[PDB]
C-alpha cells in the first residue's frame, strides 16, 4: 500500500507569493509502460475535490497557467507562481500505478498575516440553566493568530479536567485570524461546591499566560 | 458536459443499510468506471473500490469488503454502493468519481453524500444567552454570548439582532457530545451601547424553535 507522504500539512502564504508542496511515495511510481501514475485535486471547503494536475505535469481543463507539475518515481512537487485568492484549500495527490489508490495527507494552504493575541472572555452560569441543573462555564478566545494556543480550565486552583468542549473557526475571510470557544460543563451540584472558575490561554503573544476567572457559588 | 448526480443525504440507525446513487450523463457510460470514495472527519480521503471496466468489483478496499458492495444499472446510468452495519464509526461522506484512463484519473466527481449515524431522537435545543464577562467585565468593547446545547439533527439558525449584528459576530462549528449537539456565538460591541437591552439572540431549529434577549 503506497503511503504518500506529503509536506507541510499547513503552509501560510501572502497572496501574490509564489508557493510548493512536496508529495512522496514509499514505491516508484513508474509504471510498465513508463509514466508516473501521479495527480494533484483541489477541495475548497465545502466543495467536492477537483482535479487539477495528471501525470505528472499535465493541467486539467482550464486550469490556470500557473500550476507546474515535476516529479519522478518517489519524488513530486507542484509548484504555483502566483498564489491567488481562489487557490486556498486542501491540495492532495493520488497514485493510481498500484491497487489500491493511495491518497497523500493534503496540504492546506493559509494566508500569512501578522501575530494577534486572543481577546480573552469567561461567562458564569445563566442564571436560568442551574434552574436545569446543569451549569456550563463558556469561554471564547477570539480574534488571535498564529492558530496554536492550549486553554486551560482551573477550579479551585486545581486543572482536573475532562468536561471541556472545544470549537474553533477556519481563517477569518476579513482579519485572517482564528477565534476558538471553550465550554467546561459541570453539574449544579459539583459546580456549588466551589468557587473560583479559571481560563487560561497559552499563545505565542504573551511570555505570561493570559488569565482569567471570577469566584462564587457555594454551600 | 459531464455530470455525475449522486443523491444523498441519509441519517440512519445502527446496524441499518443503506444504498446511494451515482447517476452519469454527458459520456457514453459503458466505456468508464465509478469509484468511491470515503471523506471522514479526520479528512484524508480513502478509495473503497471501483465496479465496471477494469475491477475489483462487490467491494473491494482491503478495509471495505463485505461493508460496501457496489452494483450498475445501464438502463438508467445508476450505480449502487451499499454500506450496512453501519455505525458512528461510519459518518462520513461519500464520494463517486469517474476513473479515467490515460487523461489520467479522477476527472469528475459527485456532489458528495453525507450520512449520520445516530442513537439519538429529535431532540430541541436548550439555549440560554452569555452575560458580559464577570459583570466587572465592561470597559471599551463587550462581548455576549449565546450557548445553544443539546439540540439533534443539524443545523440549528443563530442571529444577533435579526441579522442587523453582522459584524464582530463569531459563530462556532457546532461540536456533540453525547449523542446531541451544542453551539455558542458571541457579539463584541462597543462598551457605552450595551446594557440598553438593545441585544437579542435569535435560535431557529427546524423540528420547531425560537429566541433569547440578554437582560441587563
Amino acid at each position: 500500500d503506497v503511503v504518500m507522504t506529503q509536506s507541510p500539512l499547513s503552509l501560510p502564504v501572502s497572496l501574490g507569493d509564489q508557493a510548493s508542496i512536496s508529495c512522496r511515495s514509499s514505491q516508484s511510481l513508474v509504471h510498465s509502460n513508463g509514466n508516473n501514475y501521479l495527480h494533484w485535486y483541489l477541495q475548497k471547503s465545502g466543495q467536492a475535490p477537483k482535479l487539477l494536475i495528471y501525470k505528472v505535469s499535465n493541467r486539467f481543463s482550464g486550469v490556470p497557467d500557473r500550476f507546474s507539475g515535476s516529479g519522478s518515481g518517489t519524488d513530486f512537487t507542484l509548484k504555483i507562481s502566483r498564489v491567488e485568492a481562489e487557490d486556498l484549500g486542501v491540495y492532495f495527490c493520488s497514485q493510481s500505478t498500484h491497487v489500491p489508490l493511495t491518497f497523500g495527507g493534503g496540504t492546506k494552504l493559509e494566508i500569512k498575516r501578522a501575530d494577534a493575541a486572543p481577546t480573552v472572555s469567561i461567562f458564569p452560569p445563566s442564571s436560568e440553566q442551574l434552574t436545569s441543573g446543569g451549569a456550563s462555564v463558556v469561554c471564547f478566545l477570539n480574534n488571535f493568530y498564529p492558530k496554536d494556543i492550549n486553554v486551560k480550565w482551573k477550579i479551585d486552583g486545581s486543572e482536573r479536567q475532562n468536561g471541556v468542549l472545544n470549537s474553533w473557526t477556519d481563517q477569518d475571510s476579513k482579519d485572517s485570524t482564528y477565534s476558538m470557544s471553550s465550554t467546561l460543563t459541570l453539574t449544579k451540584d459539583e459546580y456549588e461546591r466551589h468557587n473560583s472558575y479559571t481560563c487560561e490561554a497559552t499563545h505565542k503573544t504573551s511570555t505570561s499566560p493570559i488569565v482569567k476567572s471570577f469566584n462564587r457559588n457555594e454551600c | 458536459q459531464v455530470q455525475l448526480q449522486q443523491s444523498g443525504p441519509e441519517l440512519v440507525r445502527p446496524g441499518v443499510s443503506v444504498k446511494i446513487s451515482c447517476k452519469g450523463s454527458g459520456y457514453t457510460f459503458i466505456d468508464y468506471a465509478i469509484h468511491w470514495v470515503k471523506e471522514s472527519h479526520a479528512k484524508s480521503l480513502e478509495w473503497i473500490g471501483v465496479i465496471s471496466a477494469y475491477s475489483g468489483d462487490t467491494n473491494y478496499n482491503q478495509k471495505f469488503k463485505g461493508k460496501a458492495t457496489m452494483t450498475v444499472d445501464k438502463s438508467s446510468n445508476t450505480a449502487y454502493l451499499e454500506l450496512a452495519r453501519l455505525t458512528s464509526e461510519d459518518s462520513a461522506i461519500y464520494y463517486c468519481a469517474r476513473g479515467g484512463w490515460l487523461l489520467l484519473s479522477f476527472d469528475y466527481w459527485g456532489q458528495g453524500t453525507t450520512l449520520t449515524v445516530s442513537s439519538a431522537k429529535t431532540t430541541a435545543p436548550s439555549v440560554t444567552p452569555l452575560a458580559p464577562v464577570c459583570g466587572d467585565t465592561t470597559g471599551s468593547s463587550v462581548t455576549l454570548g449565546v450557548l445553544v446545547k443539546g439540540y439533534f439533527p443539524e443545523p440549528v439558525t443563530l442571529t444577533w439582532n435579526s441579522g442587523s449584528l453582522s459584524s464582530g459576530v463569531h459563530t462556532f462549528p457546532a461540536v456533540l457530545q453525547s449523542d446531541l449537539y451544542t453551539l455558542s456565538s458571541s457579539v463584541t460591541v462597543t462598551s457605552s451601547t450595551w446594557p440598553s437591552q438593545s441585544i437579542t439572540c435569535n435560535v431557529a431549529h427546524p423540528a420547531s424553535s425560537t429566541k433569547v434577549d440578554k437582560k441587563i
